């Protein structure tokens, strides 16, 4: 996942 | 939560924490009860995810250091990620979860309101979102739930601060010019909610956006109202 999201590995 | 309060017993009754224990339990996700069964989510919660084994799923809690072994949680039967999902695209960032029993409905623990297809805000000037994410840009999980009252802008003004990426009218931002208020990380998939005429109904599943609580930089929800379509037929399907 790009780091735009929210998820604590993107 | 950057810029939020500690939530009260009963505020926020359809608030799930989805959590994982491999070797050790970690929060990783919000969610939000939607039926006796169903969850909904945000579908880049299941990004970098082992098999669905490894999920607990809380419901009817408050603060996440209240959490023991003995707590009851939900486990998952089915996880349904919208078809058309591509990670590094980002759109139709959605996600179903059937639990593997049926939930009973308690002051602290029922489903969110949801609205009719093809419904606009404005309408909405009372909007909140909640979780258990960081409270600052490199922060850690917090353990009571937070909530924070934040504006909904236009797709207009959104695409603005957002050149490089499509803001399209699946999806709704939400932020203050000024910053200091926004979901961050930990907060995903859970939900955007607005109070109309004394009733809470899910506007926005908690997605993306630039750091946390960065001026002129808005939180990207995606629009439940723009799914509805297919959580209806996904739910109805597997049901
Ligand atoms: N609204 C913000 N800032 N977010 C949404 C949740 C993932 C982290 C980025």
């Amino acid at each position: 996942c790009p780091a735009r999201f929210a998820a604590l590995f993107c | 939560i950057v810029g939020g309060t500690n939530s009260s017993w009963g505020e926020w009754p359809w608030q799930v924490s989805l959590q994982v224990k491999l070797t050790a339990q970690r929060h990783l996700c919000g969610g939000s009860l939607i039926g006796h069964q169903w969850v909904l989510t945000a579908a880049h919660c299941f990004d970098g995810l082992p098999l669905q084994d490894v999920w607990r799923i809380y419901s009817g809690i408050l603060n996440l250091s209240d959490i023991t072994k003995d707590t009851p949680f939900s486990q998952i039967k089915e996880i349904i990620i919208h078809q058309n999902y591509k990670v590094s695209e980002g759109n139709h960032d959605i996600a179903l979860i059937k639990l593997q029993a049926p939930l009973n409905y308690t002051e602290f623990q029922k489903p969110i309101s949801l609205p009719s297809k093809g419904d606009t805000s404005t309408i909405y000037t009372n909007c909140w979102v909640t979780g258990w994410g960081f409270s600052k840009e490199k922060g850690e999980i917090q353990n009571i739930l937070q909530k924070v009252n934040i504006p909904l802008v236009t797709n207009e003004e959104c695409q603005k601060r957002y050149q490089d990426y499509k803001i399209t009218q699946r999806m709704v931002c939400a932020g203050y010019k000024e910053g200091g208020k926004d979901a961050c990380k930990g907060d995903s998939g859970g939900p955007l909610v607005c109070k109309h005429n004394g009733m809470w109904r899910l506007v926005g599943i908690t997605s993306w956006g630039e750091g946390c609580a960065r001026r002129e930089q808005p939180g990207v929800y995606t629009k439940v109202a723009e799914y509805m379509d297919w959580i209806l037929e996904k739910t109805q399907s597997s049901d």
